[PDB]
Parts: structure tokens; C-alpha cells; sequence
């Protein structure tokens, strides 16, 4: 990465590189600053109206609740809670402070220690097959801790209920609450429990002094998407200005990448806020706080070639750029040649107005030489004769020439 | 090819059978798809080496078997005949030809009209030094002497455009 | 057909864009890109070679002469006429404004908003040619200067000049006529000459098919390339940016690797496909050259080589990637 | 020689058979089908 010869040399793994030209890789601009642009909001999540609650709900009639307008800042968590389970899915843990989340729901209820293992996207059982079931394309967490000192009574609570005896399993995020007699055989069940009727739902114990596999598990389910969407709950991360038309790092709602940033013509319906190309790459997007859609550029553009007359009587070299019209910016340096033929802006040759023939190829009709320096010049196509042509004129010949040529193949 | 290793055989000294078969597969995957890269441009090559070569039979069989009137195919110029050599996986052919040299102008007509009759040459061109005129060979100057026998007649002289008066020997 | 397109790929730019992630993974392979590269590079150089190989026989310019006295014959719609920039023919102007489309494109003008910047946007270059189409014009006519004022001598060695219909007659001769058949009906000749040559001006001012075959083939091969990168190969998403924003180093490259592998594939099969065709277009550029060294700089008797009929004579015209001859039979 | 023999492949029955998961699945690559199916028909139209 020293200079194009260099590339070069590195290219073909030689020390030597023989007369000629060469293409090397494209014209790249780096990032100058980095931005972030976040919406603005002040409050800080329910974390303790969710897990420092007072009573929860039961498996068979698992609650629901929305989220929305609130800071994720969850290291508020650290000095009270402690969790057993910690568990996400389509998402790095080490990623949730960089991130914007789009629908949030949390989820709760009270079960026995050695049913959360079934707090996954398979795991048949009981638990999962008729009380509480997630889905195969689950994006979210699952957080579970014991609570033996707060659901647990001396000589048994037995205010947390689950179903048993279903007719069929539940599908993902369904809900039960009905209160009818099972039929096991085949005697007509008339609303009434006699040996083979049996009622659904069933109780724990909850003793105190109960094996931590029977003793009480508080759990937590948290699901949102990511990256589709205007994403109104956000992390603690802190906002930046905005910063037109130059190269630079950013990062917009949690998608990040690198480009110039302009003003655009579009106008997007309220329920938008990315857009997408042909190739599925983000080229729009609307800002969080001032709502006006910016266009998104990449920075790297151009085709670069070196020119070479040999590392064996030179280490000088010109070099070609492809799409510039140096009459002068996109460049990696400057000099006293430049000649601007119609493949590129050339730097580091001496233009000549005759004409020889072609020694290295450029294109468009221009080729180069080594003369001591290094010249570009038109290239010759031949000599002129102008044949005479009188209407009564004839040329013949009086002699004659025998020849010998090879041809290989 | 995204594996902990380009060789076997740490591989398979720190891990068992079961986590060391992903590994192996990837690398598997990979030089196959090496190999069959390289079978594909072989074949592509060999097309080009046979056109080649099928080009190289035609040419010992029109110019050195025998002579060609083709232009620019067995050499430049007219051709005379080709000798063969070997060489490393291919064959050098050796044209001799023929060329013209030293060239000279002359005036021209396309017939001569002696007796209300036009001739024409059946074997060449009529030329003139100046005064007198001759008939001629188109590939070499040997001028001759205008007769009956290198000429012949064909209608009388009112229609040729160019012809010319002279005088036709016996 | 003559030349076909040229082309480059920066590989780092398709596979991994702006990303130094997939950079850096991507260096273990590392060899494949080279050999792509030398690939295309090979194709580049052989279109170059054909069309000098095709046009550039002889090596001495001739110019026209300003009498034009020949036996009422008119080559006027077939020379040039010194008045365009384009110092180029009738039916050559005619052919090039038939033909649909190297050049430069600067940023500025990419910058926001065709087909062509996304192209670039993702490292798919096309190449000038060497020689301009100005060239090639030049060649033509002195080509045709040459057989028009001097007949088969300038393939053969020095240009020998010879009155046209004196070399009508040899032309004549050489399919089994006397001369007195032409210096007969010299007039009626060079009147269904004349005629002939407006039909096809009259035709051509209202077929160039294989010409416009061999565009529309690059131009559909080079966006398939760019379409293909929607493609997720078996994994969470096309986009890397995604994959990064909500991925660890660990869990991530998992998924870039995937990806990886895929566009890789996908830039294989368009060199290989590229190779296959550029021997279709030598083979017809051979077959062009073997024409133009026996069927203008000579007279053929081969059967339906140089048209159908009885060949007579034969002129070159250039077109946009080819080359139009004109039999005369 | 004159001629060879024309050929034309659904991908879909040869890949995935009568699964409607493989089938769904095998909508991402897609292009390539369609790609190969190209190269088939104008060799088949060549021939003739
Ligand atoms: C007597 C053994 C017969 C086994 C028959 C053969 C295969 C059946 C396989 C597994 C059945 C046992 C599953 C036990 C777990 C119950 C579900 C749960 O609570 O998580
Ligand atoms: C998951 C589940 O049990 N769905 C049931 C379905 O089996 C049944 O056919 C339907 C009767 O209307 O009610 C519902
Ligand atoms: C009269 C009656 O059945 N009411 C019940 C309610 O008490 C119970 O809590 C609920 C389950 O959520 O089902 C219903
Ligand atoms: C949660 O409530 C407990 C019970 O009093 C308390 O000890 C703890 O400080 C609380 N956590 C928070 C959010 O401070
Ligand atoms: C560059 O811009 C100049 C304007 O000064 C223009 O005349 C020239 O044609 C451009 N160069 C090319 C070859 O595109
Ligand atoms: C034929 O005549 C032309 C016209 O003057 C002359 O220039 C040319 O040299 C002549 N050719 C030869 C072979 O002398
Ligand atoms: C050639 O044709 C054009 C137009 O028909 C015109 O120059 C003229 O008729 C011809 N040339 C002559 C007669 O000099």
C-alpha cells in the first residue's frame, strides 16, 4: 500500500516486473468522522414495574404488555437483580447497546424449576405443548430467575395453575383459558368429572422447603424486530450533528455502514423508513430527528492503471486514471505532466506531437514509450504513396526478387 | 476455504471425529472445486491447440503437396513452393515466393483497329515506348511483335472506347 | 463480427464493498481472484490482435486520386467525403447509425440519481479499444484506394496502376468471358453496377443483427452479475451491514463466509462463460481476415466463398464490432 | 457430424422434487436457473 508499483509487485509475487501496463485495484477515499443519529427521547424503560413486580401471572393465562417512548439502559439492573437463565436469539448480547428495537412485547409468568428447559423454539413437553409455545423464527430473549422467597408458603400456595389434558397442542403465541371436563374414553362427558372426566387445570405446591427443581421460576420473554422499521425504543448511546457531502461513518437507528450522505427528491409514506435497491442495499433513509430523507453514496469509484518500462532500467512510472477530466481532484498526487487523453487523465508522461509506432498499449489511439523519460504520443497507422492513375498509363515489371519466409505454428 | 487449518493432520491431532468432519468437509469442498477449475480451462485450451493444428494439416497438404493460388495463405507473394521443419510441439514452414522489383511505365489501349477491324491480345496487354507498339506479357516486360497469331478479331472499330490505329503483321 | 467488449473486475469491491471485515476474511483465498483477473486480462489482449489482424493487412496508406475517370463507373456512396469529422462513406454513416452503442463517467455525475454507475459502484469496468473507429475508417479507404487504382498488384508487392476497365477485363477473363463481351457492353455494365449500389444505399436507408447480438449479450451478462447480489446463499441476509450490526466476530463470520463462497461462484461462472465466447468471435474474425485477403486483395474462384455467382470483385466497409463486405458478382 | 441432441432441465424437479419446503428454500439462488435454462436454448437453437 506504499504506491501503485508496489500494488503491482505484491499482485503478481515478484520482486521484477517487466515492461508494460498494468491494472491495479480502484480509487479509494476513506472516512473522515463518524455520526450517529438516534430519535429523541428521555424516559427510562419499566424495568421495575416488569421484573421488580409484585405478583405474576400463571403459565395457563400468561400476560402480555407493550413497551414504547423508553431508554434500554438495562445495567440498571445490576445492583438488585440476578438471573439464572439469560438467553438471546437472533442477536449478539454484546450488540443490544448499539441497536434500536422496533415492536417490543414482554412477556411473564411463574413456573417450575425444571420446566425451563422448555422455554425454547422445539422442546416438546408439557409446558409447551399447552401452555406456552414459541415460534421456529423466535428474535428476542428469555430471562428466567428463582423466587422461592416470595412464591413459596409454608404449607403450600397453590395459586399458580397449568393445563393438563389438552385435546391438541397449541400453536406459537396462542392463549387458553377455557374451563371444560376432558374426555380421556369414550363415556359422554355430561359437565361432570366421573373417572375418566377430568378438570384441565392443576396446581403446584410451592413449598419452601421443596428441591430447587419444585421450587418457583419467574420468567420473562422479550420479543421486537430489528432494522425494518422506525424503531422507537432505543439504547443509551449518545447523538452526533449531520454531516453533508463528505465520506463518513455512520450510524442510523442502529444500521451501520460508511458513505456521503445528500439531500433527495423522494418522499416516503409514514410507515417507512429505510429504502432498498435492486441488489437489497440501503440507499435512503429518513433521520430520526429532523424527518428529511437523505441519499446514500458509497465513496470508492474509478478505474487506475500503472505503466511500467521496467524495474530492470527504471523505477519510474506513469500512471492512468480512468474517469477524471483533469482540465483535477480524484488523484493520488500531482505533478508536471499531465496530457488528458480520452481513456483517463495521465500523470507522469511527456506528450510529443509526432507519431512512431506502439510500444505499450493505453488505448484510444494513445501508446508510450521510454526514451531519459517516459512519452505518450498518437501512433502511426503507415506511410502515404498516392498512386497516379492515368486512364492510359501501365505499370510492369523487369526483374524479380525470389524470398523465403517462415511461418510457426 | 473457512477452516481452522489448511492441514489435516493438525486437525485431526486436536479434535475428535465429530467436530473434525465439518473441518474436513470444508476443505473437501475446496479442492474439488480447485480441480474442477483446472479441467475446465484444459479443455478450454485444447480447442484452441486443435483449430491450430487442423489449420497446420490443411497447410501441409495445399503448400507443400502441392501449389496454391490462395492469397496470403502459403506466404506473401506469388506463391512457388514451402519446405517443412519440426520443432517442439509444432511445425515451421518455409514459403518461397515470388516477387516483382523494378517496374516501369507505358501507355496503354484496350484494342488496335487496322482494316475497319478490332484485335485483342488473348495473352496480354499492348504497351508503346513512344512510337512504336508492342504486346506484352502482364508480369514481365518481353515485348513482342503485334501479328495475326497472338491477337484476335472481334468486330470492327466503332464501339471500343480507347481503341487505337496501328498496324498488324503476319 | 470482429471484437467483442472488454472487460475488468475488481474483486474486493463486488464481494466485499467498503467492508474490512470481509476484507481481511477474505485474503485465505486470496489466489482465485488473480486467476479471474489473468483470465479477463487474456480476452482483452486477443480482441486487439483481431481487429489489427482483420484491417490492418498492408501498411501503406494510399489516398484516392481527385479525377475520378473511370469508365462510368461511381464509387461516390463507397469513398469518403472530406466534409465530416467522421472522415468516413455513406453506407459506413448509414451502418454506424444502425447499431445501438470505454468512454469516461466521473463521479460527480454518478453522484446520487443508470445501469452504468451501479455497474462501476460495485468494480465492473469496460475498457477502451486502442484503435478509434477513425482508424479503422482510414484503413478501409486506403484499402479501397488501392483496389480501385491498382487490382491485386498491392497484396502482392508494389502498387502497379492500371486503367479500371483494363482490369474489369482481367476480372473477365478469369471466369471464362473474352474482353469483347465487356469492352462491348462497357456501358450497360457500369449502368447495372451503378444501380446495384443505389439499391443497397435505398435498402439500408429504411440487416445488422449478429452486430447488435454481441451488445446486447455483454450488456445482459454484466447486469445479471450486479442482480445477483440480492442473493442470500443460505444465509440470515444479502446485506453485510445487517449481518455486522446485529452480529458478534464469532457468530458473523459464519455468515460472511457463506456469502463469500457465493459470490465467488458467481464471478467463476461469468469468466467462464466470457472464455466460451470470445473463441466464437476469433474464429469469425479468422474467417474475416482468410475474406478480406482472398476476396478483396484477390479473385476467388472457391464456390459461394465471395457471395454467389461468379465472383468479380469484392469492397470493405467497417461497422460497429465488424466488418460488411460488399460482393460484386 | 452435423447435429447433437437438444436437452432442456426443470431445475425445480431435479433439485427438490415434490417438496414444497426444498421449493420454497430454493427461491433465494433462483438467478441460476434461469441462467443455465438460457445456455440450454440457444444451444438447442444452434442446432438446427
Ligand atoms: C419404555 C421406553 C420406550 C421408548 C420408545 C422409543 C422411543 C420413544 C422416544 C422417546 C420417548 C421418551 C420421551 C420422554 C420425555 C417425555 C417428554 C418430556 O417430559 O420432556
Ligand atoms: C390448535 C387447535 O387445537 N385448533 C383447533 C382445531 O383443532 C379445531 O379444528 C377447531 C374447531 O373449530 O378449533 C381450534
Ligand atoms: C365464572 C368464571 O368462570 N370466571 C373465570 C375466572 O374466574 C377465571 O380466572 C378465568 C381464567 O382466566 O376464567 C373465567
Ligand atoms: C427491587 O425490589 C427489591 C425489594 O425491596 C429491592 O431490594 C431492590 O432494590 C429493587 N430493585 C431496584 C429496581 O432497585
Ligand atoms: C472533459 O471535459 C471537457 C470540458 O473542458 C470536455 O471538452 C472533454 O470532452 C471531456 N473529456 C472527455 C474526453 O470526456
Ligand atoms: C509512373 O508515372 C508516375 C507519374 O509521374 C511516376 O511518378 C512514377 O514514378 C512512375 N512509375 C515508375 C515505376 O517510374
Ligand atoms: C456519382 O453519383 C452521385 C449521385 O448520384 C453524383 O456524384 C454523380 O451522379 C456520380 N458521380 C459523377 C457522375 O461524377
Amino acid at each position: 500500500a506504499l504506491d501503485p508499483l508496489s500494488e503491482t509487485k505484491c499482485t503478481l509475487k515478484s520482486f521484477t516486473v517487466e515492461k508494460g501496463i498494468y491494472q491495479t485495484s480502484n480509487f479509494r477515499v476513506q472516512p473522515t468522522e463518524s455520526i450517529v443519529r438516534f430519535p429523541n427521547i428521555t424516559n427510562l424503560c419499566p424495568f421495575g414495574e416488569v421484573f421488580n413486580a409484585t405478583r405474576f401471572a400463571s403459565v395457563y393465562a400468561w400476560n402480555r404488555k407493550r413497551i414504547s417512548n423508553c431508554v434500554a439502559d438495562y445495567s440498571v439492573l445490576y445492583n438488585s437483580a440476578s438471573f439464572s437463565t439469560f438467553k438471546c436469539y437472533g442477536v449478539s448480547p454484546t450488540k443490544l447497546n448499539d441497536l434500536c428495537f422496533t415492536n417490543v412485547y414482554a412477556d411473564s409468568f411463574v413456573i417450575r424449576g425444571d420446566e425451563v428447559r422448555q422455554i425454547a423454539p422445539g422442546q416438546t413437553g408439557k409446558i409447551a405443548d399447552y401452555n406456552y409455545k414459541l415460534p421456529d423464527d423466535f428474535t428476542g430473549c428469555v430471562i428466567a430467575w428463582n423466587s422461592n422467597n416470595l412464591d413459596s408458603k409454608v404449607g403450600g400456595n397453590y395459586n399458580y395453575l397449568y393445563r393438563l389434558f389438552r385435546k391438541s397442542n397449541l400453536k406459537p403465541f396462542e392463549r387458553d383459558i377455557s374451563t371444560e371436563i376432558y374426555q380421556a374414553g369414550s363415556t359422554p362427558c355430561n359437565g361432570v368429572e366421573g373417572f375418566n372426566c377430568y378438570f384441565p387445570l392443576q396446581s403446584y405446591g410451592f413449598q419452601p422447603t421443596n428441591g430447587v427443581g419444585y421450587q418457583p421460576y419467574r420468567v420473562v420473554v422479550l420479543s421486537f424486530e430489528l432494522l425494518h422499521a422506525p424503531a422507537t425504543v432505543c439504547g443509551p448511546k449518545k447523538s452526533t450533528n449531520l454531516v453533508k457531502n463528505k465520506c463518513v461513518n455512520f450510524n442510523f437507528n442502529g444500521l451501520t455502514g460508511t458513505g456521503v450522505l445528500t439531500e433527495s427528491n423522494k418522499k416516503f409514506l409514514p410507515f417507512q423508513q429505510f429504502g432498498r435497491d435492486i441488489a437489497d442495499t440501503t440507499d435512503a433513509v429518513r433521520d430520526p430527528q429532523t424527518l428529511e430523507i437523505l441519499d446514500i453514496t458509497p465513496c470508492s469509484f474509478g478505474g487506475v492503471s500503472v505503466i511500467t518500462p521496467g524495474t530492470n532500467t527504471s523505477n519510474q512510472v506513469a500512471v492512468l486514471y480512468q474517469d477524471v477530466n483533469c482540465t483535477t481532484w480524484r488523484v493520488y498526487s500531482t505533478g508536471s505532466n499531465v496530457f488528458q487523453t480520452r481513456a483517463g487523465c495521465l500523470i507522469g508522461a511527456e506528450h510529443v506531437n509526432n507519431s512512431y509506432e506502439c510500444d505499450i498499449p493505453i488505448g484510444a489511439g494513445i501508446c508510450a514509450s521510454y526514451q531519459q523519460s517516459i512519452i505518450a504520443y498518437t501512433m502511426s497507422l503507415g506511410a502515404e504513396n498516392s498512386v497516379a492513375y492515368s486512364n492510359n498509363s501501365i505499370a510492369i515489371p523487369t526483374n524479380f526478387t525470389i524470398s523465403v519466409t517462415t511461418e510457426i505454428l | 476455504f473457512g477452516a481452522i487449518s489448511s492441514v489435516l493432520n493438525d486437525i485431526l491431532s486436536r479434535l475428535d471425529k465429530v467436530e473434525a468432519e465439518v473441518q474436513i468437509d470444508r476443505l473437501i469442498t475446496g479442492r474439488l472445486q480447485s480441480l474442477q477449475t483446472y479441467v475446465t480451462q484444459q479443455l478450454i485450451r485444447a480447442a484452441e491447440i486443435r483449430a491450430s493444428a487442423n489449420l497446420a494439416a490443411t497447410k501441409m497438404s495445399e503448400c507443400v503437396l502441392g501449389q496454391s493460388k490462395r492469397v496470403d495463405f502459403c506466404g506473401k507473394g506469388y506463391h512457388l513452393m514451402s519446405f517443412p521443419q519440426s520443432a517442439p510441439h509444432g511445425v515451421v514452414f518455409l514459403h518461397v515466393t515470388y516477387v516483382p522489383a523494378q517496374e516501369k511505365n507505358f501507355t496503354t489501349a484496350p484494342a488496335i483497329c487496322h482494316d475497319g477491324k478490332a484485335h485483342f491480345p488473348r495473352e496480354g496487354v499492348f504497351v508503346s515506348n513512344g512510337t512504336h507498339w508492342f504486346v506484352t506479357q502482364r508480369n514481365f516486360y518481353e515485348p513482342q511483335i503485334i501479328t495475326t497469331d497472338n491477337t484476335f478479331v472481334s468486330g470492327n472499330c466503332d464501339v471500343v472506347i480507347g481503341i487505337v490505329n496501328n498496324t498488324v503483321y503476319d | 463480427p470482429v471484437s467483442m467488449t472488454k472487460t475488468s473486475v475488481d474483486c474486493t469491491m463486488y464481494i466485499c464493498g467498503d467492508s474490512t471485515e470481509c476484507s481481511n476474511l477474505l485474503l485465505q483465498y486470496g489466489s482465485f481472484c488473480t486467476q479471474l483477473n489473468r483470465a479477463l486480462t487474456g480476452i482483452a489482449v486477443e480482441q486487439d490482435k483481431n481487429t489489427q489482424e482483420v484491417f490492418a493487412q498492408v501498411k501503406q496508406i494510399y489516398k484516392t486520386p481527385p479525377i475520378k475517370d473511370f469508365g462510368g463507373f461511381n464509387f461516390s456512396q463507397i469513398l469518403p467525403d472530406p466534409s465530416k469529422p467522421s472522415k468516413r462513406s455513406f453506407i459506413e454513416d448509414l451502418l454506424f447509425n444502425k447499431v445501438t452503442l470505454g468512454f469516461i463517467k466521473q463521479y460527480g455525475d454518478c453522484l446520487g440519481d443508470d445501469l452504468i454507475c451501479a455497474q462501476k459502484f460495485n468494480g465492473l469496468t469496460v475498457l477502451p479499444p486502442l484503435l478509434t473507429d477513425e482508424m479503422i475508417a482510414q484503413y478501409t479507404s486506403a484499402l479501397l484506394a488501392g483496389t480501385i487504382t491498382s487490382g491485386w498488384t498491392f497484396g502482392a508487392g508494389a502498387a502497379l496502376q492500371i486503367p479500371f476497365a483494363m482490369q474489369m477485363a482481367y476480372r473477365f477473363n478469369g471466369i471464362g468471358v473474352t474482353q469483347n463481351v465487356l469492352y462491348e457492353n462497357q456501358k450497360l455494365i457500369a449502368n447495372q453496377f451503378n444501380s446495384a449500389i443505389g439499391k443497397i444505399q435505398d435498402s439500408l436507408s429504411s440487416a445488422l443483427g449478429k452486430l447488435q447480438d454481441v451488445v446486447n449479450q455483454n450488456a445482459q451478462a454484466l447486469n445479471t452479475l450486479v442482480k445477483q447480489l440480492s442473493s442470500n446463499f443460505g444465509a440470515i441476509s444479502s446485506v453485510l451491514n445487517d449481518i455486522l450490526s446485529r452480529l458478534d466476530k464469532v457468530e458473523a463470520e459464519v455468515q460472511i463466509d457463506r456469502l463469500i463462497t457465493g459470490r465467488l461462484q458467481s464471478l467463476q461462472t461469468y469468466v467462464t462463460q466470457q472464455l466460451i465466447r470470445a473463441a466464437e468471435i476469433r474464429a469469425s474474425a479468422n474467417l474475416a481476415a482468410t475474406k478480406m485477403s482472398e476476396c478483396v486483395l484477390g479473385q476467388s474462384k472457391r464456390v459461394d466463398f465471395c457471395g454467389k455467382g461468379y465472383h468479380l470483385m469484392s469492397f470493405p466497409q467497417s461497422a460497429p464490432h465488424g466488418v460488411v463486405f460488399l460482393h460484386v458478382t
